[PDB]
DNA sequence: GAATTCGAGCTCGGTACCCGGGGATC
DNA sequence: ACACACAGATCCCCGGGTACCGAGCTCGAATTC
């Protein structure tokens, strides 16, 4: 086949069908930048950016020998190399496999499926294998490294954070940390707080890293409530990047794999 | 003392003066507008250079040529001038009813009068004499007549042996709703009894019939629809001409003639010049048997031709536009009129009618003297009526036997006739070739717009070129550039106002333009020579030339079939009614498999299939039976054929009991065509062309006959025979298919039948297998043979089949051997014939609704698929999978240089040069703007953008060159500025702005406008590409477009207006900014930040 | 002795069928 | 005094339209803490 092979056997394909399961048709109109150290599936929802890195360890067998190839997810803009990955699209999936043959400017992907039917025999549908060429020139942009502040959150907490602040445009949505280990996210009307603690090496204690740093940051467009509630995010962790001249804050889905949205803020007043 | 009043303007003293006040140059600007619409009592004046005289003036001298010896009744030709012409030509037959009291004073002797005393039909033979002189000959002795069964009227009408029936019929005319039929004596209805068998239903035994003679046509259409519907009253529609033609054996409606003295020495009778009924120089009137044909005199004795073409200014009161004839403010400004000769193709006079002082450019006068063409005569005029009358008095004075032009029946004659009939109130019933009350009308329906002028065969050229040549631009200038390639200066009618008000030099610039246009048309006419082909058909069928031009295709076959039935003592019904006429299965294994075929596809088209079937199988109306009682006394398998067409179980006997009228008809004609094509090398080249016209007429009229029968509810339809003809067509196509599969599905049996196949073997496996079939064509796909010697073997295959299965008049013919082919649809395919030629059968590869770029790249695409081998073989391999399997399997590599065209036709629209102006997407701006029900059209978007931004709009009949821009960033606001200025006193990503709201104008788009819109252009490009190349993928438009769109490298950059925000947020890059190494490490850095 | 979901029902962007006027040159 | 006549116009691709289907995703009375 290709030199560069991806395969998901049922164990790892259940572990990924669940990653796509917490629920979406978001990341179907996507972009996959595949290379060594895995597939990065990037999309923009409500303007803001969302990433879902799919590590090479997270597949059953992965090997990328060659430079990165970038595939638009929607093959002829209708199907999707991940439209198989939904919860209950074809509920007989046993294996899926990707081989991207050819050379560095013209690597072309083929995706193959395998269902099981009774007596456990495994049938490849020849009508639900997709094939997508690479992109000649993509330019994708990415976040960086160990964050400037970091804290853990849970589905009730995160619900509280989104509902608190996220009030629609004409409402400046302000995140803030206080001394004595305090977090607050407040807006023109609502103000919810949480104490963050150590041991991260009743609904308002989190256990984080970078637990010392304050900030009074503000987001300008109001998407956190709606990006995060579109991915049906069951909580997660928040990670603040403040070094760059505009901070960006990266909310992840702690539950096992991630669809992480990164958010660009109003210049701190 | 003309006998029949002449209904042309011999003289007019008053008219309705319409003329632009641009004409005056002392008329300061307020009085320098509109048309001076009015009235004047002065005889209309034409100014020619320095000279002036009445338009309507014969005089000693003229400004145009004249060929009529009367004009207004005073003789003009000189004192003597009695051109005795035994051998006259006849180019056109008129039939009209000349009520013998209405030709009392024509000063005949008493023969022609006696014949037609209350009323009769007179067939006048307009022609021309080798001496030169135009002439007309009146054949008086014709009657229409018709048959009704003997008992079916004796008993039904309850009136005995035919004279009693005769009176009954005249009673039905006179005891009737209205004065249309006047003073009918029975003796106007002389009848007889006859025995003619019924053309239909041969077990209809030869019947006793009544054949009642009916003098006039009008009395016949009343006795054909206002007499008892419950007898089919045989043969009442028949013209007077075809009775004249048939009844006299050998005659023709075009070709030389002779006046024969016989039968008590009744020579044709010379006409007194005060009794002429036409524009002819000598006339005679002569019974049918004072007349005679000759052959071997093929030459047209100096007939003339007027190639006129008009130009009009459309100013109204504002909104310069298309003119419209009903608007007295909209008016013709100049008329070019190029009086050629027809025998010697010698342009003889160049007239030019002009509204106002007009100075032809000194370049133009030199140019016309340099190409040896006569000196154009520019006539100045003062009013539109003066011009239109002057032109029309030329058409009567010159009397061009043939009239040509571009669109003259569609626009020019409709305009001039419409101006002349309601605005100026001119009777056009005399301006043809009969002085009084001929036909000069124009049936509107649309572009099959029929013009009938009597004795002026209006061979338009738009209607002729539309048939002859198969471009699809069909504007004169493009047509001349395509057939003639002459390097014309083209004008627009946005300089008609500019050039018509500038002055006499510029009005002459318009005059120069109209002369150039008519010279182009003249050159077209005398290259195609339409008169020769129509004249061939007109003397082959039996109909006059005018009729072959305008009316139907079934009257040809009908009149000849009528000659046959007249010899064979047959009758022919009048279908149970044309209740009024208005003017103004066996095939599924034999259809496209929709694939590509490099293997040589012999094409075995049957040779005039349906006539060969009609003449092989003895199909007719008179061979049919419907009960096997009618074939009780005729054996099966020798003496007949039981065919069941829909279940009807019809029985066409074979030849030796009853000959088929249609077989004998087609047989005789196919023999004449064979003889003439066996006469070509032993003629002089102009006469090889003349015989080519003759054989072309035979071919056309012989392929018509299947349409003649089959077409429902017309003249002698017999759907049973057409049903059999099509049925046998399918069953011989299937018999050929089965036989081909049967004998020659093993090569060695082929080689045992045709030894020459030894060398014609190809490497692979072998098969003859039909792959397409339709009407007269099966495309055998001789897999495993070579193309080279093939058609030599195809012709022997065709022979072997045609004699081994089919009956003798049938012949298969290996016309072609497509070395490559692409069966698109049931009537669509793109082959490449052996000698090398791109045959394209009806997938219209150039789309004028697509721009020039799209048509040029799509046709480059096709000729890549074909002409490039190592591509074409890959488009072949494309049809050895199911179309859908090509979504997951990469295409075969040979198609690479295919995608390398599309990736160009994409790149070409997004490259820096930002145009090559013609991306036109012309609008075809359906007729009347501001009444486009759907609105929101692209071309309307530019229409109102011009109505805001520097308009120049000849609005109504004109298309807009319109480009689509790539959602330039301000244009949303500008469409909302439309959405208030459309209404003319009556952030949120604003929905992907509708394409027609991005239709920015080309000129403005070029001047500054950049970065043109891919999605609409490339998408229409792929729409044409998929429309053609879906046949590779089983007509799966989805799959075709999915594969074709997979050729384009697509780029993905974020918008820089949020790349800027991210770059302010310091995102790392992973990509094709041409940091290659980086992409890997930064992607590791995505995963380190995110997981 | 204290609050929550997924259920109908709305919009929501489609979205893709599926449904409404074309050509014909001067 | 002619009666005057007049004795076939369709049907295909591109572009709007949301009848409704259906597919997603936010959603308001039965659930589980
Ligand atoms: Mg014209």
């Amino acid at each position: 086949g290709a030199p560069c092979q991806v395969v998901l056997q049922g164990a790892e394909l259940n572990g990924i069908l669940q990653a796509f399961a917490p629920l979406r048709t978001s990341l179907l109109d996507s972009l996959l930048v595949m290379g060594d150290r895995g597939i990065l599936i990037h999309n923009t929802i409500f303007g803001e950016q969302v990433f879902l890195p799919l590590e090479h360890s997270q597949f059953s067998r992965y090997r990328w020998r060659g430079p990165t190839a970038a595939f638009l997810s929607l093959v002829d803009q209708k199907r999707s190399l991940l439209s198989v990955f939904r919860a209950n699209q074809y509920p007989d999936l046993r294996r899926v496999e990707l081989a991207i043959t050819g050379q560095a400017p013209f690597r072309t992907l083929v995706q193959r499926i395998w269902t099981t039917t009774s007596d456990g025999e495994a049938v490849e549908l020849a009508s639900e294998t997709l094939m997508k060429r690479e992109l000649t020139s993509f330019v994708v942009l990415v976040p960086q490294g160990t964050p400037d502040v970091q804290l853990r959150l849970t589905r009730p907490q995160l619900t509280k954070v989104l509902n608190a602040t996220g009030a629609d445009s004409a409402t400046p949505t302000t995140f803030e940390l206080g001394v004595n280990g305090k977090f607050s996210v407040f807006t023109t009307s609502t103000c919810v707080t949480f104490a963050a603690r150590e041991e991260g090496v009743n609904a308002k204690t989190v256990y984080g890293e970078n637990t010392h740093r304050t900030f009074s940051v503000v987001v300008d467009d109001c998407s956190m409530r709606a990006v995060l509630r579109r991915l049906q995010v069951a909580g997660g962790t928040l990670k603040f990047f403040l070094t760059t001249p505009v901070p960006s804050l990266c909310v992840t889905a702690t539950g096992p794999n991630a669809v992480s949205a990164v958010f660009l803020l109003k210049p701190q007043k | 003392g003309p006998t029949q009043r002449h209904t042309y303007y011999s003289e007019c003293d008053e008219f309705r003066f319409i003329a632009p006040r641009v004409l005056d140059e002392d008329a300061p600007p307020e009085k320098r507008a509109g048309v001076h619409d009015g009235h004047l009592k002065r005889a209309p004046k034409v100014y020619c250079g320095g000279d002036e005289r009445d338009v309507l003036r014969v005089g000693s001298g003229g400004f145009w040529p004249r060929r009529s010896r009367l004009w207004g009744g005073v003789d003009h030709a000189p004192a003597g001038f009695n051109p005795t012409v035994t051998v006259f030509h006849v180019y056109d037959i008129l039939e009209n009813v000349e009520h013998a009291y209405g030709m009392r004073a024509a000063q005949f002797h008493a023969r022609f009068m006696d014949a037609i005393t209350p009323t009769g039909t007179v067939i006048t033979l307009l022609g021309l004499t080798p001496e030169g002189h135009r002439v007309a000959v009146h054949v008086y002795g014709t009657r229409q007549y018709f048959y009704m069964n003997k008992e079916e009227v004796d008993r039904h009408l309850q009136c005995r042996a035919p004279r009693d029936l005769c009176e009954r019929m005249a009673a039905a005319l006179r005891e009737s709703p209205g004065a249309s039929f006047r003073g009918i004596s029975a003796d106007h209805f002389e009848a007889e009894v006859v025995e003619r068998t019924d053309v239909y239903y041969y077990e209809t035994r030869p019947a006793l019939f009544y054949r009642v003679y009916v003098r006039s046509g009008r009395v016949l259409s009343y006795l054909c629809d206002n007499f008892c519907p419950a007898i089919k009253k045989y043969e009442g529609g028949v013209d007077a001409t075809t009775r004249f033609i048939l009844d006299n054996p050998g005659f023709v409606t075009f070709g030389w003639y002779r006046l024969k003295p016989g039968r008590n020495n009744t020579l044709a009778q010379p006409r007194a010049p005060m009794a002429f009924g036409t524009s002819s120089d000598v006339e005679f009137n002569c019974t049918a048997d004072n007349l005679a044909i000759e052959g071997g005199m093929s030459d047209l004795p100096a007939y003339k031709l007027m190639c006129f073409d008009i130009e009009c200014k459309a100013g109204g009161e504002d909104e310069l536009a298309f003119p419209v004839a009903g608007h007295p403010e909209d008016l013709v400004i100049q008329i070019s009129c190029l009086l050629y000769d027809l025998s010697t193709t010698a342009l003889e006079h160049v007239l030019l009618f002009s509204l106002g002082s007009c100075d032809l450019p000194e370049s133009h006068l030199n140019e016309l003297a340099a190409r040896g063409l006569p000196t154009p005569v520019v006539l100045e005029f003062d009013s539109e009526f003066e011009m239109l009358l002057a032109f029309m008095t030329l058409v009567k004075q010159y009397g061009p036997e043939f009239v040509t032009g571009y669109n003259i029946i569609n626009f020019d004659w409709p305009f001039l006739l419409a101006k002349l009939t309601d605005i100026y109130k001119v009777p056009l019933d005399g301006y043809g070739r009969m002085n009084g009350r001929g036909v000069f009308r124009v049936w509107d329906f649309q572009k099959r717009s029929k013009i009938k002028v009597n004795g002026m065969v209006n061979i338009d050229m738009y209607g002729i070129i539309t048939d002859k040549i198969k471009l699809s631009s069909y504007k004169l200038n493009a047509v001349a550039e395509a057939v003639l390639k002459d390097k014309k200066k083209d004008l627009s009618y946005r300089d008609i106002p500019a050039y018509y008000a500038t002055g006499p030099a510029q009005r002459g610039v318009i005059g120069e333009y109209c002369i150039q246009d008519s010279l182009l048309v003249g050159q077209l006419f005398f290259k195609f020579l339409p008169h020769l082909e129509l004249s061939a058909v007109a003397r082959l069928a039996g109909i006059n030339i005018t009729r072959t031009i305008y009316d139907g295709q079934q009257i040809r076959v009908f009149t000849c079939l009528l000659r046959l039935a007249d010899q064979k003592g047959f009758i022919l019904p009048d279908t149970q009614g044309r209740f009024r006429g208005a003017g103004g299965q066996g095939a599924r294994v034999l259809d496209p498999t929709s694939g590509f075929h490099v293997n040589p596809v012999v094409v075995f088209d049957f040779a005039s299939l349906y006539p060969s079937i009609i003449q092989a199988h003895n199909l007719c109306f008179s061979t049919l039976s419907l009960r096997a009682d009618a074939v009780a006394h005729l054996e099966a398998g020798k003496d007949y054929l039981e065919i069941e067409v829909g279940g009807r179980r019809l029985f066409f006997v074979k030849a030796h009991v009853r000959e088929s009228l249609l077989s004998i008809l087609l047989r005789d004609w196919l023999a004449m065509r064979k003889q003439i094509r066996s006469r070509i090398p032993q003629s002089s080249p102009e006469e090889a062309v003349l015989l080519d016209k003759q054989q072309a007429a035979i071919k056309v009229v012989c392929n018509s006959v299947y349409g003649f029968t089959g077409v429902q509810h017309g003249l002698l339809p017999c759907l049973h025979v057409a049903a059999t003809v099509t049925t046998i067509g399918r069953e011989m196509l299937l018999a050929t298919r089965e036989y081909v599969h049967a004998r020659w599905a093993a090569f060695e049996q082929l080689l045992a039948d045709f030894p020459e196949a030894a060398d014609m073997r190809a490497p692979g496996p072998y098969s003859m297998r039909i792959i397409y079939g339709d009407t007269d064509s099966i495309f055998v796909l001789c897999r495993g043979l070579t193309a080279a010697g093939l058609t030599a073997m195809g012709d022997k295959m065709a022979s072997h089949i045609s004699r081994a299965l089919f009956l003798p008049p049938i012949k298969l013919e290996c016309e072609k051997t497509f070395t490559k082919l692409l069966l698109i649809a049931k009537k669509k395919y793109i082959g490449v014939i052996y000698g090398g030629k791109m045959l394209i059968k009806g997938v219209d590869l150039v789309r004028k609704n697509n721009c020039a770029f799209i048509n040029r790249t799509s046709r480059a695409l096709v000729d890549l698929l074909f002409y490039d081998d190592t591509v074409s073989g890959a488009a072949a391999a494309l049809a050895e999978r199911p179309a859908e399997e090509w979504l997951a399997r990469p295409l075969p590599e040979g198609l690479q240089a295919f995608g390398a065209v599309l990736v160009d036709a994409h790149r070409r629209i997004t490259d820096p040069e930002r145009d090559i102006q013609d991306f036109v997407l012309t609008a075809e701006l359906s007729r009347h703007p501001r009444a486009y029900t759907n609105k929101r059209l692209a071309h309307l978007t530019v229409y109102y953008k011009l109505m805001a931004r520097r308009a120049q709009v000849p609005s109504i009949k004109d298309r807009i060159p319109y480009v689509i821009v790539a959602q330039t960033r301000e244009v949303e606001e500008t469409v909302a500025r439309l959405a208030a200025l459309r209404e003319l006193d009556a952030a949120s990503k604003p929905r992907k702005l509708l394409v027609s709201e991005l239709a920015e104008d080309p000129a403005y788009a070029i001047a500054h406008g950049v970065a043109l819109n891919t999605d609409y252009y490339f998408s229409h490009l792929l729409g044409a590409a998929c429309v053609t190349f879906k046949a590779l993928f089983g007509n799966n438009a989805k799959i075709t477009e999915s594969l074709l769109k997979r050729f384009i490298p697509e780029v993905w950059h974020p918008p820089d207006d949020v790349a800027a925000r991210l770059r302010a947020a310091g995102f790392g890059a992973v990509g094709a900014g041409a940091t290659a190494e980086e992409t890997r490490r930064m992607l590791h850095r995505a995963f380190d930040t995110l997981a």
